């Protein structure tokens, strides 16, 4: 009921063509420039609706999720063609957060599963590697295939036949880390630095360089203990980047 | 308890001072300047600060310079043996204890450690310093630092640290020549400047003109 809820005001919130907006014009450019990301200023939908920001804010995921969904189903109802493309959407944030404008050295578990926005600069990149979504396999044999999602890697048939896999079928996404460390013209004087690890997946991997100062609004969550009887209760954060910006 | 009392009936002998300064280095033959300014070292004064604005120190720092075969190192060493904190050092190098503080893992230990200098670890104590002119430029400001605030100031590593170094300092050293002359003052005859000179209180000057006398004795002992 929240979600559908949610969602409904998502779908609300765009509808501005009669409203003097501009988001349908922006909608229109992403599909001439075959782009599949939208920048939406938080303060314009903190001036719209209060209670909407506040959950995304202090719930992200969720929400996030809930607002891909809106756009693309209003992607669909644009030009239900051009979304036949891509898989999902994706969503850019942009404004003042206020509170939630948080450097490096003042990230806390407080922020945890919320929307917050760190300036720094680069220090450490890795490089672009592919990621599988789904998997295609063919079977010589007995001229069938069998089609596998990601979100355990086949390679015999039933009968032990063995499978050949179509590399050309499969789907890969980019993915890269980079490393954040806090301006030494702010930090203070005496003082190690501190540093953050970011995510960038998509269109954003190729954005950013070491040596170079950036701003980086993304979700801030744990990573579970991995296998094991024994857990030492400490997770590690890492930060899941929606927008980079050249300052 | 008794030895307060027998402390203080020596006290009430005519020529108390006289022994004391005869006392010591009895190994050592003559020079009784020298063993009179040790003792005026050894004991000491009195520090003041009128409120908390004017510092003045009580310590009286000496400084030796003399020809090579003069016994300066003997004083030091029975120096080092009578004061209860003495930390003893050369300015040669590979001393089995620093003159600059530093933050390592200690070979021994392997732990992770903040290793002061000698002058910290002098604090309330004395240091001795043999072979003051080889010296480098670290060792010459941490003891220009440490003779005229009193304090070494460490930033290093992440940490930022301000200790204490009340210490009693006594050098030996040799002419530039090797050989002192007369003819020229004492700032030219060493290698030391002269803002390093000015902190020592006492300066002694050790020369080795050939006095058959003195010789024989010095030969018989
Ligand atoms: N007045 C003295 N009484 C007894 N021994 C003496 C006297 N003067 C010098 N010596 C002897 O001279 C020797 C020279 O060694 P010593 O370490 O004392 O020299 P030093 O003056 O420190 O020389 P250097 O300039 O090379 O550092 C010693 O064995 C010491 O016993
Ligand atoms: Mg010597």
């Amino acid at each position: 009921v929240e979600l559908r809820e949610a969602q409904r005001d998502y779908l609300d919130f765009l509808d501005d063509e009669e409203d003097q907006g501009i988001y349908q014009s922006k909608v229109r450019e992403l599909i001439s420039d075959n782009q599949y990301r939208l920048i939406v200023n938080v303060n314009d939908l903190r001036r719209k609706n209060e209670k909407r920001a506040n959950r995304l804010l202090n719930n992200a995921f969720e929400e996030l999720v809930a607002f891909q969904r809106a756009l693309k189903d209003f992607v669909a109802s644009i030009d239900a063609t051009y979304a036949k493309q891509y898989e999902e959407f994706y969503v850019g944030l942009e404004g003042s957060f206020g509170s939630k404008h948080v450097s490096p050295r003042t990230l806390t578990s407080c922020f945890l599963s919320c929307v917050v926005c760190v300036e720094g600069i680069v220090t450490k990149c890795s490089l672009v590697r592919p990621k599988v979504v789904r998997s295609v396999h063919y079977c010589p044999a007995t001229k069938k295939t069998i089609e596998r999602r990601y979100s355990v890697y086949p390679t015999k048939d039933e009968e032990n036949n063995p499978l050949e896999t179509e590399y050309g079928l499969s789907v890969y996404k980019d993915h890269q880390t980079i490393t954040i460390q806090e301006m030494p013209e702010k930090a203070p004087a005496g003082q190690l630095p501190r540093s953050v690890d970011v995510i960038l997946d998509d269109d954003l991997v190729d954005k950013a360089k070491p040596g170079d100062r950036v701003q980086v609004v993304g979700t801030y969550r744990c990573l579970p203990g991995k296998k094991g009887g024994y857990t030492s209760g400490t997770f590690r954060t890492v930060l899941i980047a929606c927008n980079v910006k050249q300052m | 308890d008794e030895d307060v009392k027998m402390i203080t009936s020596l006290s009430k002998d005519q020529q108390i001072g006289e022994k004391i300064f005869a006392s010591i280095a009895p190994s050592i033959y003559g020079h009784e300047d020298i063993k009179r300014g040790l003792a005026l070292a050894l004991f000491g004064g009195e520090p003041k600060n009128p409120g908390g604005k004017h510092k003045v120190r009580g310590d009286i720092n000496v400084l030796l310079c003399g020809d090579p075969g003069t016994a300066k190192s003997q004083f030091l060493k029975y120096i080092e043996k009578v004061s209860s904190r003495a930390i003893f050092t050369t300015g040669q190098g590979a001393s089995a204890v620093g003159l600059t503080a530093y933050v390592q893992r200690h070979p021994v230990s392997r732990e992770w450690t903040l290793e002061a200098g000698a002058l910290v670890l002098a604090d309330r104590g004395v240091c001795l310093i043999d072979e003051f002119d080889k010296m480098n430029d670290q060792d010459r400001t941490s003891i220009h630092e440490a003779m005229e605030q009193q304090s070494i100031s460490i930033s290093k590593a992440g940490i930022v640290t301000s200790l204490q170094a009340r210490c009693t300092v006594i050098a030996a050293a040799n002419p530039i020549g090797g050989r002192y002359d007369p003819s020229l003052t004492f700032s030219e005859n060493v290698d030391l400047t002269e803002p390093i000179i000015s902190r020592f209180d006492i300066l002694c000057v050790v020369r080795d003109t050939v006095d058959p006398v003195q010789d024989e004795m010095l030969a018989r002992f």
